[PDB]
DNA sequence: TATAATGGGAGCTGTCACGGATG
């Protein structure tokens, strides 16, 4: 269904705060922010989609995503809150795309 | 309002009640679509704590 | 890169036999 202004603003806000939380998690862990974003994205999408990312130096397989999710799970509370924020941010990005998929059709019919 | 404790003094044909009262007063806040509530239902907040 | 914009649009007009699907 289409979004009401409130739902739209809420989804966009969750996405932005999730990106910020991924940056903070890269600050804490010392890992690469792209690897962290890919692990969060994999866990939100599920094991149905796990493939190698070109920019990533490591072949993203469920064993490595489990290792990195364990490195993220072994964090204090005020640090693991960032992992929670990132997970919800990716989950919000998904629905933000899916909600506005209609606009793409209404624009592309003219090309 | 509820009366926690009650101190009384007798003087003449009257009693003067010192009441240790405790009560709650409402203050409504309006939320706009660009605002988000950062506080759950029935949570306790102090002076300085963020609600919206 | 920033107002808002949120589901398309043609189609255009055999004749038969056969094997498979359905009803």
């Amino acid at each position: 269904p289409l979004l009401t202004l409130e739902e739209e603003v809420e989804l966009a806000r969750k996405v932005e705060e999730g990106m910020e939380a991924i940056k903070k998690l890269s600050e804490i862990t010392g890992l690469d922010p792209d690897l962290i974003r890919e692990v969060v994205r994999a866990k939100i999408l599920g094991s149905a989609r796990v493939r190698h990312i070109p920019g990533l130096k490591e072949t993203l397989d469920p064993k490595t995503v489990e290792e990195i999710d364990q490195k993220l799970k072994s964090l204090p509370k005020e640090h693991k809150r960032y992992l929670h924020i990132a997970r919800e941010g990716e989950a919000a990005r998904q629905h933000l795309i899916e909600a506005n998929l209609r606009l793409v059709v209404s624009i592309a019919k003219k090309y | 309002v509820r009366a926690a404790q009650v101190e009384a003094e007798e003087e003449g044909e009257t009693v003067y009640l010192t009441l240790f009262l405790e009560w709650t007063e409402p203050k409504d806040y309006r939320v706009q679509p660009h605002m988000n509530v950062v506080v759950p239902e029935g949570a306790r907040v102090e002076a300085g704590d963020k609600i919206v």
